[PDB]
């Protein structure tokens, strides 16, 4: 058991029953945290650069190029990283000084874009930069690429059914690209065949899923949960294996990663904290009083979530 | 929130 | 597979084998950041929670107080949270208020000592206070107590012996309380009866386990390989288990850490650097070509290891 | 270096 590279210890995280949440220990997280980059997206930046290589469209020589400077670009640099591929990230000249420092610690070419464009003015960059040599860079496309889902198809899902027995009920997870959710309950529903009840957990403040699947006017808005909430629904979500959408709001997901860290000694991200609030309110449902509900925190934290942070 |  | 509560999910950290380092793959680093409070005292901080609960000295009720808000006091910070306990931990008023803000989110009672007397007030201040109610406080002792070593002989030994098939040559670890390579080479040479080569490593700035062995006079100095050289030979450092000692400068520790880093996509400590700086220099002899290595990595680093903070 |  000694992995080649970096990449490949991705994944077999664990899963911890709560105390404080929940009724009578329903309710069991699964640490994402406890990866290589410290989150989920390990999974993904592993499994895509992986599909790329077998796929052809990454060779030894050419690069990878995106505009993600959040979890997922930090995975895909470790990747990066730890295959010997460049790099290049572009991102807002408005970053904070610890992620440049980050990202430039793990090798990648980073390329600051204009602060009054924001993310727009670096995805732009981003395409721009792939333009100008198209057989030399390689952009993986997170929010569509099915190798993202596929990972989590592959291990998070098998890895959930294998540590609860096969006697998960529930999944609750926030969606960001909708991989996660997407691929643990194709694995759980379709690969094992148990009927669970996958929810789906986004912002109130910007609950796109909830009002498309309502067939409301789709209104998004800005919101603090980190690693949720894109705004639109990406082409990896698989709105057909949703059961049920569940809001949280930003507040109240952080003050629930909070108490995840002072009252369970788990140290998780505000999206982490939004995932379990989600959970603990179906939790107490009498309804999901006999279910086990398996919720996962996407991403770890090294800090206590301030105020400053959030 | 597209930094994802 | 669903762990009570956080700090039965200790260890089973993964081991990688270097491609920029040593020689022909003959160094395998074992991640000790790829645990709860990502840090290898993640293990020492469960069981010496556990043994005093086991042995009657922590009981419902009484509190654990301690003078380290290093990783130690942040690992017994997270067990203490996950288990229930109230925890006290002194320390210099000048400590960061990084550290401050992450030991008082894991609901620890911070008591804040003089700046000016340093670590000699903050460990006077942690036995005053123990002194005052002895029968309610309770001081784990992480330089002496054995439950250090015991948890390394009982986990991290055996995930060694386990994950190489038994073909383990040596094991290179930095020494800060000793109990990781004390363990370690109990459990591989006595346990499992492999005559290895241990290899124990601690700054060229306070080389005292060096001084001590070679009877020369012990001089120990200031260093920045946080972690390891505590300047005395720690009761929990079994020094007749130790077949070798190498030094590291801190320099070069923090060169090495930084090229894990930016060349394997592994995020470690300063002190792992110097772990795998001693371990890569053992692996271009002649003598270790045909030896497996492994190296600890004491813990993860979530920053680019700036020379801020060196 | 105690503050390990």
């Amino acid at each position: 058991a000694i992995y080649a590279d970096n990449s490949y210890s991705i994944g077999n995280t664990p899963l911890v029953r709560l105390k404080h949440f929940g009724h009578n220990g329903n309710v069991v997280v699964k640490i994402e945290g406890r990866n290589p980059s410290y989150s989920v997206k390990c999974r993904i930046g592993a499994n895509m650069v992986w599909q790329a290589e077998k796929d052809g469209t990454l060779t030894k020589g050419k690069e990878i190029v995106d505009a993600t400077s959040g979890n997922t670009g930090i995975a895909l640099a470790y990747v990066a990283a730890a295959r010997g591929y460049k790099i290049t990230l572009t991102m807002p000249e408005t970053m904070s000084l610890e992620r440049k420092r980050l990202l430039c610690g793990l090798g990648v070419n980073l390329v600051l874009t204009e602060g009054a464009k924001g993310m727009k003015g670096a995805i732009a960059k981003a395409e721009e930069i792939v333009a100008s040599d198209p057989s030399r860079y390689v952009m993986l496309k997170q929010f569509e690429n099915p190798a993202n889902p596929q990972i989590h198809r592959e291990t998070t899902g098998p890895e959930i059914w294998k540590d609860t027995d096969g006697k998960v009920d529930v999944v609750v997870a926030g969606v960001g690209t909708g991989g996660s959710i997407t691929g643990i309950s194709r694995a759980i529903k379709l690969d094992f065949g148990k009927q669970i009840t996958s929810v789906a957990v986004e912002p109130v403040e910007s609950p796109v899923i909830s009002q498309t699947l309502a067939g409301e006017e789709v209104k998004p808005g800005p919101h603090k949960i980190q690693g949720i909430g894109a705004g639109f629904i990406p082409k990896n979500l698989d709105l057909s294996i949703i059961d049920r959408v569940e809001t949280v709001d930003s507040d109240t997901a952080l003050a629930t990663a909070r108490r995840l860290m002072a009252e369970e000694g788990i140290l998780a991200g505000i999206s982490s904290g939004a995932a379990v609030a989600a959970a603990d309110r179906l939790a107490k449902l009498p309804e999901f009083a006999d279910k086990l509900i398996v919720v996962i925190l996407p991403s770890a934290s090294e800090r206590y979530l301030s105020t400053a942070l959030f | 929130n597209l930094n994802i």
